[PDB]
């Protein structure tokens, strides 16, 4: 296991 | 140890699919100017020297993306520095508040990172 997706700028992640 | 040719250095690098410049550690010179980068979030892809910034402690007054490591995304400006747990931190003034984020949470959107690629670019 690891932490979450962080940011992957290839798509939006709608904060 | 003190210095080595690329492999081992903490740097910032472009993630593929026209991504932002994320913090990472050079793992091996893949070849032809590609170096593989262990991004600080644990990910591993290859990146060309043109697209790696190796002398990039984020300057104060640089605009940056702040990234709560779970994913929350916003942008702001460096207006301070800290060292804690033997790791590097930045007071990002973000939404009119001074907020501590760490190197891998202080990333450079490609347009911002371009302003440093001209100097810190390996290639």
């Amino acid at each position: 296991r690891a932490h979450s997706s962080h940011l992957k700028s290839k798509k939006g992640q709608s904060t | 140890g003190h210095m080595n040719s690329f492999v081992g250095l903490r740097v910032v690098a472009k993630w593929s699919s026209n991504g932002y410049f994320y913090s990472g550690k050079i793992t091996r010179d893949v070849g032809a100017g590609k170096y593989k980068l262990l991004f600080d979030d644990g990910y591993e892809c290859d990146v060309l020297g043109k697209d790696i910034l190796l002398c990039d402690p984020i300057p104060l007054d640089t605009e940056v993306t702040a990234l709560s490591e779970d994913e929350y995304f916003s942008a702001g400006v460096v207006k301070g520095h800290r060292k804690e747990s033997g790791e590097l931190y930045y007071s990002i003034e973000k939404e009119g508040q001074r907020k501590w984020y760490k190197r891998m949470a202080v990333i450079l959107s490609l347009e911002q990172g371009n302003r440093l690629r001209e100097q810190y670019g390996l290639g």
